[PDB]
């Protein structure tokens, strides 16, 4: 229970309850609940609470709120964002006998629930006590939130975008994957990995050596050395960069023969283009005060390392100085100090987790790197690709300077092109969901509502449709069968998994489903819009599956001897000649073909 | 075993294949119908799913969700007893454990437990036998019962005279060719031979039969019989709709059952397991039964006609960068949004772009024949190049010579029947086109680019 | 394949369903020639024809025609007794409550074709390699299922 409820507190909450898709209430998944007043006391005047919870937002006093549901509801869908500018903006109310009933939007069930919980609690400190710190709890919520499935930058860059678009996506479990289609046109992934990546160059790019004798023998620039007896330079001695040697001493690969230089960048492929490229930059300790030590550091970490921030430019500096030494090559003490001499460099390799952080420089390529880069691309299977180099600059061609190929990597994050600390943000996720999809259009399958409806007649509308496409695959589901073109197979107890196993069919062209009122309410749906829809003797809650139609679409609703048809928003009615029915009334009217 | 089969079928049906070094992999098409593989794993082959296969314990649910019979059993990592289970479903009739009454429950050497916690399940599907199904593209193809060894004797032989007098046997004998080998023995052996039998030691009364090792294994004297022609529509219509979920070319299922000609929907079936890179070695050499053409299908999945594995070629044998410029820009006037590769003794080009020429020739057409983008190839081959280590294609669809040498002639040998073949010799033209012959002679300061610049028609 | 036409087999079927098949194949190419035999008549289209006492060359009379675009036959079990077929291989089977001699009628066929099996109430299709299966309305007639099927050999 809310641990600390005790003795008053004038509201009250109950039936909880988690609606996936389009449910009666509200559009889109959601989270109901009831709201009610325990009538033993009497709650402050709106006066109070208003301009309490007008300050930490002032979007709220945009809009009248009117009596006290309405305000709660909209408090909890204003702290739901977390803070973090999230797509979720939902909710409604519906008075119900004496009773409120609420359905605020929802992705992570689990997340609304302690943000309700949370928001609760708030509002009835607003007169007993009159305190709270709001701020301890958003933190524990956004890890949370973070720690989720759902949670992940890349993962939830690829929903945003998705979100934009319009793309249906669900998440699979058993497998553990997302997927982004309905039917033949689909496609499964997690993270940036994706369903049609080779399964041999993802092996082979994890060798080595063996990626570079490759890339060598096209011609590409890369180190000459060569994977102790002798074996210390015996004749492995071109430009030389003991016992110092050993005491220093990855699978003794000894070497870096032609070249080096200092500064490291990494290039990113999409489908055997070039989009976007990062310079890496190490931690860097300067200012007047003298001495360092956690010191300027601990107050560089004050205007915005704000670490604990889930939006930042960079994380906090830490230590674990392995790297002392480096820093004793310099010679200086962890704790002396210096004015205004130069920069000092905390950690040798740029750690973005420590300190290090990334600089923009995609508009500062020469046109020849592109090329190169553009040319190792394309001998392989994967869909993204990224490169690391060494270069003394990036602003030439490689030709005529010191250049280098050290490692190349088959599942990159892509979260610095998107948050860079210095430069302009890059929008990588754009393209690689514009790889697969082109529009809206070419994601979805044709979908068939009905209402209730038996075998036979799903068999003879089955049969009717195959007379014109022969080849097609196609699929339909009611309460007591499941039928692929002809054939019958197993019913599952649960009844919206079924509709999960044929959505996971690749091969099915088309869709055709019944939900009544009992499975409605139970749960709400699992697809979103519909071609064509068909109701006979519709009960109250089974008309809102009117709600959900697309310009072109197509209503038929028979009430008693009545019937409607609707197209494209042209109402025409007629009567029933006689004692006929309904089946005739839509077996002439398939018209998919388009 | 099973690389060699590959080679010969495409062999017979005239299909290139060559073998790449570095990365270990065979390759088949010239420049961008090209398949590259290794045994029954291809390029087309996904990663998620050959991951997900070897994941046991999340395919049994995933084949659960949409109704198939399995096995009704779960994972343990007590490993104590959780003998609960062993009742929560009906009884451990002989519920078996494995990783990867109550009493001689896991008293049965406990499954020694190898590393951190996994063993049992229900085998209810105790129904004898052992079947391998095969799946290529999605079709069901070849069936395949496995049995283990069997020692029929008397009381005149010991088992190990017995079993050392039935090794020396003809069909037994161990070549390449026999299809059984040679038996041998092991723990498993005397392990199981504690119930009845004594450790080289009994005395064998009448016929009566026995079997040795309990699964069938194919090195030690086990074997194999063909089963295709038995099998009932209903199993067939289940083993595609298994295979139809995954991302992969050959796919192996393991079947236990107690009669494969009815359906599962009568009797006692079982699934155990799913392979990703099945062996079909057991399909194409059975002990007894007919054979099944299992690469032809393979092969046949990716190419229908030898045509569909080529890619046009032109050959010269004395040749400049300046011309080969000239052409590859008169050719993307016609197809422009092609990619052409040319190469000679001076340079490497590839769509109006020079690259670095390797050291060492016979290389860089290698690395033309590799790109997954290459249209059309344009090679030169002098009298030291065929005489260093030969060509490295095979066959030419226009060949163009100017004064050729007695060797370089050689160079007409090995066309098709619909090809072009110029030769120029001092001021004498003569060209040879779809079996037809000219000849006639230049005028001064004619250059031989006329002549096949009006021929370039011919390759689209 | 530059030496062969299409062919269908039967194993039983009537002239009053053969006229009704030509017609449907001749809404799409109206300019073919189409030759059908069985063991009632024969017939060019829709035209009628005189009928040979010795079955097997009224099959070589069809492919002696120098216009003929496609053939359909009928096997029975007393011809194939007699002297077997006289063409090789077939694009469409038909088969309706066939016997144990007739089934070799599956023997030689090609890698995409299309077999169509009945056995009281059962319907089982081969199609490119792929099976199925199911079962009729104890009503409806073979014609409703090998008349969508005519599209494979266009």
């Amino acid at each position: 229970v809310r641990i600390n409820a005790r003795t008053t507190d004038v509201f009250d909450i109950f039936n909880v309850k988690q609606y996936v898709g389009a449910n009666p209430y509200l559009n889109q998944a959601a989270l109901v609940f009831d709201f009610a007043f325990t009538e033993s006391y009497q709650p402050l005047p709106i006066e109070n609470y208003l301009a309490v919870v007008g300050d930490r937002y002032p979007r709220l006093k945009e809009i009248e709120y009117q009596s006290y549901a309405e305000l709660f509801a909209s408090t909890v869908a204003e702290v739901n964002k977390l803070e973090m500018d999230l797509h979720l903006k939902g909710w409604n109310v519906k008075p119900i006998e004496e009773i409120n009933r609420i359905a605020i939007e929802s992705l992570h069930h689990r997340t609304t629930k302690e943000v309700v919980y949370c928001v609760w609690d708030w509002f009835e400190f607003i007169t007993q006590g009159e305190e709270f710190d709001l701020s301890k709890q958003i933190a524990i919520l956004q890890q949370l939130f973070r720690n989720s499935v759902y949670g992940g930058p890349t993962v939830y860059a690829l929903l945003r975008t998705a979100n934009e678009k319009h793309i249906p996506a669900f998440y699979l479990w058993d497998e553990g994957l997302m997927q982004y289609g309905y039917g033949k046109q689909q496609v499964r992934g997690i993270a940036t990995t994706f369903d049609v990546d080779s399964h041999i160059d993802s092996d082979f790019t994890t060798q080595k050596d063996d990626c570079k004798k490759f890339l060598q023998e096209l011609g590409f620039p890369v180190p000459q050395g060569d994977v102790l007896a002798e074996a210390k330079e015996v004749a492995a001695e071109i430009y030389p960069v003991e016992a110092a040697y050993d005491r220093a001493v990855e699978k003794i690969c000894i070497i870096v023969e032609n070249s080096i230089a200092g500064h490291d960048y990494r290039l990113l492929c999409v489908n055997g283009r070039f989009v976007a490229a990062t310079e890496r930059k190490p931690a860097y300790v300067v200012g007047d005060g003298y001495s360092t030590i956690a010191e300027l550091i601990e107050k560089e970490n004050f205007s915005p390392n704000r670490s604990d921030t889930p939006t930042s430019p960079m994380g906090k500096i830490r230590t674990d100085e392995a790297m002392h030494l480096y820093l004793e090559e310099q010679g200086l003490d962890l704790d002396s100090v210096i004015d205004r001499d130069r920069t000092i460099y905390l950690r040798k390799v740029a750690n973005l987790s420590s300190g290090g952080f990334s600089i923009d420089a995609t508009n500062r390529v020469h046109p020849d790197n592109i090329i190169l880069a553009q040319d190792i691309a394309q001998h392989f299977r994967l869909t993204c690709l990224g490169i690391d180099i060494i270069t003394n600059d990036i602003g030439r061609s490689w030709k005529e300077t010191s250049f280098g190929i050290i490692e190349i990597n088959a599942a990159p994050g892509v979260y610095m092109h998107l948050k860079p600390a210095i430069g302009e943000p890059v929008d990588v996720t754009a393209r690689i969901l514009e790889t697969f999809f082109e529009t809206e259009k070419n994601a979805r399958i044709p979908i068939i509502t009905f209402n209730r409806v038996s075998i036979r007649q799903l068999q003879k509308l089955s049969d009717r449709i195959l007379m014109s496409h022969p080849d097609w695959t196609i699929g339909a589901v009611c309460r007591e069968g499941i039928l692929i073109n002809r054939s019958e197979k197993i019913l599952n107890r649960h009844y919206n998994t079924n509709v999960l196993n044929l959505l996971r069919n690749p091969k099915l062209d088309l869709l055709i489903a019944e939900y009544d009122e009992d499975a409605l309410e139970a749960e709400g749906m699992f697809y979103h819009g519909s071609n064509l829809v068909v109701l006979e003797d519709p009960s109250e809650i089974e008309m809102i599956l009117t709600r959900d139609v697309f310009s072109d679409s197509t209503v038929i609703i028979k009430q008693g001897r009545e019937i409607t048809i609707k197209r494209k928003g042209l109402l025409e009615q007629y009567e029933l000649e006689a004692e006929e029915l309904i089946e005739q009334v839509y077996l002439k009217e398939i018209g998919t073909i388009s | 075993p099973t690389v060699y089969a590959l080679l010969r079928t495409a062999n017979e049906k005239h299909i290139p294949a060559f073998y790449l070094w570095d990365e270990g992999l065979m390759q088949y098409g010239y420049g961008k119908q090209q398949v590259r593989g290794i045994a029954t794993t291809f390029d087309v082959d996904s990663h998620i799913d050959s991951d997900f296969t070897t994941q046991k314990d999340d395919c049994k649910k995933f084949l659960q969700e949409l109704g198939f019979p399995v096995p009704q059993g779960d994972v343990v990592f007590s490993l104590a007893e959780a003998k609960e289970v062993a009742a929560e479903i009906g009884y451990p009739v002989a519920v078996k454990p494995v990783a990867g009454l109550e009493a001689a429950y896991d008293r049965a050497v406990a499954g020694i437990p190898l590393e951190e916690k996994i063993c049992i399940i229900v085998e209810n599907s105790i129904a004898g036998h052992d079947y391998r199904l095969l799946c290529v593209n999605g079709r069901f193809v070849a069936a395949t019962e496995r049995k283990p060894a069997y020692v029929v004797g008397d009381g005149y032989s010991t088992i190990a005279e017995l079993i050392e007098k039935e090794n020396f046997s003809p069909n037994r004998s161990d070549t390449p060719t026999s299809p059984m080998g040679k038996i041998r023995t092991d723990e498993a052996m005397h392990l199981y031979l504690e119930e009845q039998g004594l450790d080289l030691d009994s005395v064998i009364d009448r016929d009566r039969t026995i079997y040795l090792r309990k699964v069938a294994n194919l090195s030690s004297g086990g074997f194999s019989i063909d089963a295709t022609n038995r099998v009932h529509p209903d199993n067939i219509i289940l083993a595609q709709d298994i295979a139809q979920h995954f991302r992969l070319t050959c796919l192996g299922i393991d079947i236990i059952t107690n009669d494969i000609g009815r359906s599962w929907k009568e009797t006692s079936f079982g699934i155990i397991e799913i392979n990703a890179a099945p062996g079909v070695y057991m399909h194409l050499k059975p002990a007894i039964g007919e054979p099944v053409d299992v690469t032809a299908r393979i092969l046949e999945t990716f190419f229908e006609t030898e045509k569909n594995a080529r890619i046009p070629i032109i050959t010269f044998n004395r040749v400049s960068i300046r011309q080969l410029q000239k052409l590859s820009d008169r050719i993307l006037m016609s197809h422009p949004d092609w990619t052409i590769g040319a190469v000679c003794r001076e340079g490497i080009l590839i769509n109006r772009s020079e690259k670095i020429l390797n050291r060492h020739y016979n290389t860089n057409v290698l690395n033309l024949l590799r790109n997954p983008k290459l249209d059309l190839l344009i090679a030169e081959y002098d009298e030291d190049a065929l005489e260093a280590e030969g060509m490295f294609y095979h066959g030419s669809n226009l060949v163009v010579l100017e004064d050729p040498s007695e060797i370089e002639m050689i160079l007409t040998r090995d066309v098709f029947s619909d090809s072009t073949v110029i030769i120029k010799q001092g001021r004498e033209i003569t060209i040879k086109r779809k079996g037809l012959l000219e000849q006639y002679e230049l005028e001064a300061e004619e250059l031989i680019e006329q002549v096949y610049l009006k021929e370039i028609g011919t390759i689209s």
